[PDB]
């Protein structure tokens, strides 16, 4: 924990809110020009944890809520998530009367304490029903996007997440009216009949310096799973798939050349860095264990 | 009259309606200001949603009132 | 001892986010204060959530707002049903008379308030989170009050476990000014450090046993012998061949992957040369 910096780190400016910049970016409205504008959604660790806990706590029923944050450039930042007092069946949720009063009161109370962020989106949980936009979510997301432009639909699946051990969070945004534009068919199948109406987004997560510092001492028995990590063995299929997509991207960039090369180089660097990190861990293990009593 | 209507995302709307006037008047003010359909709108004052059947003649609005506007949302 | 308290890995994240957000907003580090919620089952207290609280300052005294607390208590009951006020938290180091004053003021709300202390500016590897319990002793005269230290647990839900593991295994949060090599090597360094500490403790124990200053245990010594007769783990030739094969494969994967980056730099250089040097 020493021989480094302990003050405001380079992962804390993401948590800083600038009112003037947000006002300028809201007045600019760069989203209306290119409709494929937003492509990245950065969610805080706290927001994701709260969303997953609330979705799982609902049991087999469906739950819904809001999420705060802001928007910068080509990315949407989602910082906090607060639930709603909704009473939904196994398929549909309504949020009839007490949900909106809760929204207004909670936003006002949060602004009282110091929460300077505004509402940035809504989320609703599919209890084992995959991760896609239904014919009602599409309509309500279009309704929200028509007037409150900075918005995003987050879909979470609690049952599948708890059964498979991996979170299933999907960020989506709807195209406006009249916007038309051995390989698996899941690309069309896993979406509803409105597959051409909405498009997904790249979901990433971030955490603060204090978040990582406190989570470093979260538990002191994963060291065994790190020493006997067995890297380059549990994700070989991942690396082969990455190599295949990298070859496809290289072919596309070569066709274009005859700026697309930048993302291909980035993907290649990422895959190679992962492989080199795995080899480094294996070399460290070999030096630690097998180089003793020779 | 400069009654303020605020959406949760930060949009601002200014309307002009006398207190004796019906809440349908507020509804069509926001209609001709933005265009959100009448059946897809909810308005909140003082933390309590007003009903359509209450005329704002005996109402705790004496100027400076801010109305929180939200859009109905549903999921499946 | 006293009342067994069960802490979830969501309160601590709430405190850390609170501290980070207010420190960023105010520029300088500050003190944050809130309120915990949970359940009371017999002799067991469980804290599972927390919400922020508003506090004002009168010269030196810190006064917790009561009307805002009441509104928040009425509001949070709609979403969470079996949740009740349990205690209050703050961020700071050693206990302070300001904390005792705040606890005495807060005592007017619940009968047995807890006291969760978080250390955001810790300077050691000791646990930064400490659960304190303030029971009113029967000492007469001046109220000599020392909050009893509590050995909290880490009771956690299944979805909470999944989310906590997902955030713990996160690595893309940085990869900016700090090299990803540093982040990859830090985990290995910490794991090796903990293993080295454990084996150093074992070595100290066996040195003490051979010195004669401790009672001689015939079973632990033979267990240590069994452990120590297996350090060269799997030194067969097949393992060496497999290791060399893996190293060669990763070397090829690095070669094919440095070539493309060199080609991209090539393309950028030729593009720049074909505009800023080419004669139209």
């Amino acid at each position: 924990l020493a021989n480094n910096m302990q003050e405001a780190q380079s992962i804390d400016e993401i948590y800083k809110y600038d009112k003037k910049q947000q006002q300028e970016i809201l007045a600019a409205k760069p989203w209306t020009k290119d409709h494929h504008y937003f492509k990245y959604c950065k969610i805080s660790a706290l927001a994701l944890l709260k969303m997953v806990m609330h979705a799982r706590s609902g049991g087999n029923l469906a739950v819904m809520g809001l999420m705060l944050g802001k928007v910068d450039g080509e990315t949407m930042i989602i910082m906090d998530s607060f639930a709603l007092p909704v009473e939904g069946t196994e398929t549909r949720v309504n949020a009839q009367a007490a949900a909106y009063e809760y929204m207004a009161a909670y936003i006002e109370n949060a602004k009282q304490v110091g929460r300077l962020e505004n509402a940035i989106g809504w989320y609703h949980s599919h209890p084992g029903y995959g991760c896609w936009l239904s014919g009602i979510n599409v309509s309500t997301q279009m309704l929200n996007q028509q007037f409150q432009e900075p918005f995003v639909a987050v879909v979470i699946d609690p049952t599948r997440t708890i059964s498979a051990g991996k979170v299933n969070l999907g960020a989506f945004r709807t195209y406006p009216k009249g916007y038309k534009p051995t390989i698996p068919l899941n690309k069309i199948e896993d979406f509803g009949v409105h597959c051409k109406q909405y498009y997904a987004l790249e979901v990433s997560y971030f955490k603060s310096s204090l978040d990582r510092k406190l989570l470093e001492l979260l538990w002191n028995k994963y060291w065994v799973n790190t020493l006997s990590s067995s890297s380059l063995l549990t994700n070989a299929d991942y690396t082969t798939g990455q190599v295949f997509d990298l070859s496809e991207k290289l072919e596309q960039s070569e066709a274009q050349l005859g700026d697309k090369l930048a993302k291909a180089t980035r993907d290649s660097c990422k895959t190679t860095i992962e492989a080199i990190h795995g080899l480094m861990s294996q070399v460290i293990k070999d030096k630690l264990f097998n180089q003793i009593n020779i | 009259m400069l009654i303020k209507v605020k959406t949760l995302t930060g949009k601002e709307i200014e309307i002009d309606i006398e207190p004796t006037d019906k809440v349908e008047r507020i509804k069509e003010r926001v209609e001709e200001k933005e265009g959100i359909p009448p059946q897809q709108q909810r308005l909140i004052y003082s933390g309590k949603q007003m009903n359509d059947e209450k005329t704002a003649a005996d109402y705790k609005i004496l100027g400076g009132s801010v109305l929180h506007l939200v859009l109905a949302l549903r999921g499946g | 001892g006293s009342v067994s308290v069960a802490l979830h890995p969501l309160v601590i994240l709430n405190i850390s986010d609170h501290w980070i957000r207010m420190r960023s907003q105010e520029g300088r580090p500050v003190q944050v204060i809130g309120a915990l919620i949970g359940k009371q089952e017999g002799r067991n207290i469980e804290v599972m959530n927390s919400f922020e609280l508003l506090s004002h300052t009168v010269e030196e005294k810190i006064i917790i707002d009561k009307e805002y607390y009441y509104t928040k208590e009425e509001q949070f009951k709609q979403v969470f049903k079996e949740l009740e006020f349990l205690g209050w938290y703050t961020t700071g180091g050693p206990p302070d008379p300001s904390d005792i004053h705040v606890h005495k003021q807060v005592c007017e709300i619940i009968e047995s308030p807890l006291f969760l202390k978080l250390n955001p500016m810790t300077k050691h590897t000791d646990l930064p989170v400490s659960v304190f319990e303030s029971v009113i002793d029967i000492i007469n005269g001046e109220a000599t009050m020392l909050f009893a230290e509590l050995t909290y647990t880490l009771a956690t839900e299944e979805a909470e476990r999944i989310g906590v593991d997902h955030v713990a295994r996160m690595t893309a949060t940085g990869s900016g000014e700090n090299s990803t090599v540093a982040e990859h090597l830090i985990a290995q360094h910490s794991a090796i450090k903990m293993l080295h500490s454990r084996v150093k403790l074992i070595l100290e124990y066996v040195k003490a046993s051979e010195a004669g200053e401790v009672p001689f245990n015939h079973e632990i010594l033979r267990e240590a012998y069994a452990l120590c007769h297996c350090l060269p783990v799997l030194s067969t030739d097949k393992f060496k061949t497999d290791f060399y094969d893996q190293c060669n494969d990763v070397g090829l994967m690095a070669y094919l992957g440095t070539i493309t980056k060199t080609c991209n730099t090539m393309n950028q250089f030729v593009n720049k040369f074909n505009v800023l040097y080419d004669r139209q």
